[PDB]
């Protein structure tokens, strides 16, 4: 009676390290709804993350877009910290720039 | 505009 | 040719620690328009979308009301949808619910509803007559019979068939310039080797709106959905949505397969390839 989230991480424009963009990660399909999410920068959380608010689909799940602006690079790698009850495993997940 | 004559469960 | 509007609440029990959090939200389509969070600063309605700062201030007042009068419904039926199931007050506990309207282009109404779900399983529901119940098992069944005694189909049926026609219609013209506003898909093609010795090949459908659409991968002409992957449209962030659909093909045959993108701000759908370069 506990669904567990489905995360997606990447970018509002398409990856190119300069033209500074949009770093997205997009959790859904959870349950219950309250969950925690936060944005790394090589290992350290991003600060000052700004997350749209809760909401819910049709099939009683919840989503939400957690997300922050940012410039891409060679050497940077963002991930997508969550947890969530029904995370066995809270959950880190990396921006791959193809997904 | 929301429905107002709720009854409840 | 088919809009709806839509109220979603959720309230959630908070053990050893006072009331619930109770959420209303409206969507026209799929825009949030409305917005009421019992965890704010002095929960009111608010508007979401820059065409609802016109409504007046009796507006804002009434659908406050409704809303807190809204949040005791389900402050209280939290606490008897517990003594249904004789659960205890250590635990945590969710009620859900979706009513509103889907109306064609002509004005009438395609379909009413009013859906429950406690715990994220479904509970009761409004058949599409707007006279009948389907309830889950044997609390909604409880539910169902005060509702059924009450009469209060009869009331939600009128709202369905009348208000909430009437305000899609408000909401639509209000609105017009983005709900009703045609955004069109860029679409691309990306190879990625697999270790399998046969590439992945991936379509994305980027800053479309509104999120209908339609991927496919096709080979020399005939459709391929069975076996094509897929990930849950996405929100870009800024109103638009994106999403990719892939499937695997052997080297050498990349460029005899392409994605079909159709969306109504095509005018004729996409037909997208992989292009090396």
């Amino acid at each position: 009676i506990q669904k567990t989230p489905q995360i997606q991480v990447y970018s509002r424009h398409p990856p190119e390290n300069g033209k500074p963009n949009f770093l997205n990660c997009y959790v859904s399909q959870f349950h219950p709804p309250q969950i925690e999410i936060e944005l790394l920068k090589n290992g350290k959380k991003i600060p000052n993350i700004e997350m749209s608010d809760l909401s819910f689909s049709k099939d009683w799940s919840f989503y939400i877009l957690a997300h922050t602006e940012f410039t891409p690079t060679e050497t940077d790698v963002y991930a997508c910290r969550v947890k969530h009850v029904t995370l066995k495993e809270p959950k880190t997940v990396t921006w791959d720039r193809d997904m | 505009a929301q429905f107002s004559a709720s009854a409840s469960r | 040719g088919s809009h709806s509007l839509r109220y979603f609440y959720t309230a959630v029990s908070r053990p050893g620690l006072g009331e619930p959090r109770f959420i209303a939200v409206g969507y026209v389509d799929d825009t949030e328009f409305v917005r009421f969070d019992s965890d704010a600063e002095n929960p009111r309605m608010e508007p979401r979308a820059r065409w609802m700062e016109r409504e007046g201030p009796e507006y804002w007042e009434q659908q406050t009301r409704i809303a807190k009068e809204w949040e005791q419904i389900y402050r209280v039926d939290l606490r008897t949808l517990r003594g249904y199931y004789n659960q205890s007050e250590g635990g945590s506990h969710t009620i859900q619910e979706m009513y509103g309207c889907d109306v064609g282009s002509d004005g009438s109404l395609l379909r009413g509803y009013r859906q429950d779900a406690y715990d994220g399983r479904d509970y009761i529901a409004l058949n599409e007559d707007l006279k009948t119940w389907t309830a889950a098992d044997f609390a909604a069944q409880i539910t169902r019979n005060k509702w059924e005694r009450a009469r209060y189909a009869e009331r939600l049926r009128a709202y369905l068939e009348g208000t909430c026609v009437e305000w899609l219609s408000r909401y639509l013209e209000l609105g017009k310039e983005t709900l009703l506003r045609s955004d069109p898909p860029e679409a691309h093609v990306t190879l990625h080797p697999r270790p399998e010795g046969d590439v992945t090949l991936r379509c994305w459908a980027l800053g479309f709106y509104p999120a209908d659409i339609t991927l496919t991968w096709q080979l020399n002409g005939e459709d391929l959905t069975q076996d094509m992957e897929l990930v849950e449209t996405r929100p870009a962030g800024d109103g638009t949505f994106q999403k990719w659909a892939s499937v695997v093909v052997p080297l050498g045959k990349e460029q005899n397969y392409t994605c079909r993108v159709e969306h109504e701000g095509l005018p004729k759908p996409l037909s997208q390839r992989w292009e090396p370069l």
